[PDB]
């Protein structure tokens, strides 16, 4: 039972500024076999289906803007958005895929 | 164009059953796992389970929260994914998404639109 805790629950920024948010894992998601961290970030714009942002902790998914950066390893992970755009308004879930799959509780990003 | 389409959503009475469908195209179905994820209104995404790819023999896994109650199966001839939900409860009322999964990225890289299930007396 791997528990991912995300912080903050919610935050609000103006367009253009930088935001950071945390994903804390109960267990190391680092895989010796391939030296990969088994954590992914998803963006769910309101009323829309989720979208994969980053996998293996830091690898951006095809098509995803460079303003999203995943970083971290082991049990401590982070998602940074350098230069928030209006498009970025969403809840961001981290998800462990070390053992089956588990989503964190979500970080809701508002822009004003 | 990779596409995933959920269906089977609607009104279900408490205690009952519902089979959800997930039709796909635009990629080699059998090369991927398929996951079911749900999200009750206002709440977090919850991974329900997945069915593996051809290389893994299409075996299945489930979250402890629906293991026993929920069943996942796939139709490789038509590239459709299914979810059989039993003993429906109010807390199962949610949006249900099918998502392409696997050990390539160890993540769900394509998602359907979803179908909503409302469990109402
Ligand atoms: O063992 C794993 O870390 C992993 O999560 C990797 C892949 O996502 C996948 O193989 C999965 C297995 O299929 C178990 O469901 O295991
Ligand atoms: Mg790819
Ligand atoms: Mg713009």
């Amino acid at each position: 039972d791997i528990v991912l805790t995300q912080s903050p629950s919610s935050l609000a920024v103006s367009a253009g500024e930088r935001v950071t948010m945390s994903c804390k894992s109960s267990q190391s998601l680092f895989k010796s076999r391939n030296q990969k961290n088994y954590l992914a970030w998803y963006q769910q714009k309101p009323g829309q289906s989720p979208k994969l942002l980053i996998y293996w902790a830091s690898t951006r998914e095809s098509g995803v803007p460079d303003r999203f950066t995943g970083s971290g390893s082991g049990t401590d992970f982070t998602l940074t958005i350098n230069g928030v755009q209006a498009e970025d308004l969403a809840v961001y879930y981290c998800k462990q895929s070390y053992n089956l799959r588990t989503f964190g509780g979500g970080t809701k990003l508002e822009l004003k | 164009e990779v596409k995933l389409v959920e269906s089977g959503g609607g009104l279900v009475q408490p205690g009952g059953s519902l089979r959800l469908s997930c039709a796909t195209s635009g990629f080699t179905f059998t090369d991927y796992y398929m996951s079911w994820v749900r999200q009750p209104p206002g709440k977090a995404l919850e991974w329900l389970g997945f069915i593996r790819n051809k290389a893994k023999g299409y075996t299945v896994e489930y979250s402890a929260s629906v293991k026993g109650r929920f069943t996942i199966s796939r139709d490789n001839s038509q590239s459709i994914l299914y979810l059989q939900m039993n003993t429906l409860r109010a807390e199962d009322s949610a949006t249900y998404y099918c998502a392409r999964d696997g050990y390539y990225v160890d993540a769900m890289d394509y998602w359907g639109q979803g179908t909503s299930v409302t469990v109402s007396s």
